[PDB]
């Protein structure tokens, strides 16, 4: 009954390395009408939820922050519901615990990365980077 | 110049804005808007007869038909008034409604205030699709968003 959301993929890894990060949704209304603004984000130690890309899972638009650029893909299987965020070229200031999550799919531009904006979280992975 | 705004709402995300401008009686109407968290792609956008949603767009009826006719295009002969075709949501999700149309109106017989806007889950087949659903909805699927149609500033 609960749109129930579950990351994995993570762990831990060097400067300028890839790390999949994947999360599989579970639940809730799975009317094919219903979509979502499924974005990744970024809980730094002593920072608050971040935000790094997002992807809509009733088309293919695909909007990311600043602090990437090049170094993340974010795509979708819509079938598997699973959304997959590459992490490639990755930095040490990116240690933080990346949880997924979902926000209603006619969230205007620029709330779409919006953690506030946010309806229903994953339970989170640590992503840790070494240089 | 009479002016008229309708807004979307549903049981789902989508929800959108659309205005309504016939700067002359019985003249083209331009409708213009936006609807967002729409599947990317083609959706039927159509004027029901009913004002009504007591239970939902469900109570709206029918394609607004005051002629007796078919389920056609916009620039069929052959259409129901409240036949708009077809809106394009893009990667996003978001229809930038733009379209002109010269048989419905604010006014007279073909007057369309006080009756319900509803975008639609499918894609409107323009009554070419071969069942008996084609020549009355157009398979535009089930109703995903409505608002009545009223007067504006
Ligand atoms: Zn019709």
């Amino acid at each position: 009954s609960q749109v129930q959301l579950q990351e994995s993929g993570g762990g831990s890894v060097q400067a300028g390395g890839s790390l999949r990060l994947a999360c599989v949704a579970s639940g809730g209304d799975t009317r094919p009408y219903i979509t979502y603004w499924m974005g990744w984000y970024r809980q730094a130690p002593g920072k608050e939820r971040e935000g790094v890309a997002t992807i809509y899972t009733g088309g293919s638009g695909t909007y990311y922050s600043d602090s990437v650029e090049g170094r993340f893909t974010i795509s979708q299987d819509k079938a598997q519901r699973t959304v997959y965020l590459q992490m490639n070229d990755l930095k040490p200031e990116d240690t933080a615990m990346y949880y997924c999550a979902a926000g209603n799919g006619a969230l205007p531009p620029g709330r779409r990365l919006s953690p506030q904006n946010m309806d229903t979280w994953g339970p989170g992975t640590q992503v840790t980077v070494s240089s | 110049a009479t002016k008229a705004v309708c807004v979307l709402k549903g049981d789902g995300p989508v929800q959108g804005i659309i205005n309504f401008e016939q700067k002359e009686s019985n003249g083209p109407v331009k409708v213009w808007g936006s609807i967002k968290g729409l599947t990317e792609g083609l959706h039927g956008f159509h004027v029901h007869e009913f004002g009504d949603n007591t239970a939902g767009c469900t109570s709206a009826g029918p394609h607004f038909n005051p002629l007796s006719r078919k389920h056609g295009g916009p620039k069929d002969e052959e259409r129901h008034v409240g036949d708009l075709g077809n809106v394009t949501a893009d990667k996003d999700g978001v229809a930038d409604v733009s379209i002109e149309d010269s048989v419905i109106s604010l006014s007279g017989d073909h007057c369309i205030i006080g009756r319900t806007l509803v975008v639609h889950e499918k894609a409107d087949d323009l009554g070419k699709g071969g069942n008996e659903e084609s020549t009355k909805t157009g398979n535009a699927g089930s109703r995903l968003a409505c608002g009545v149609i009223g007067i504006a500033q």
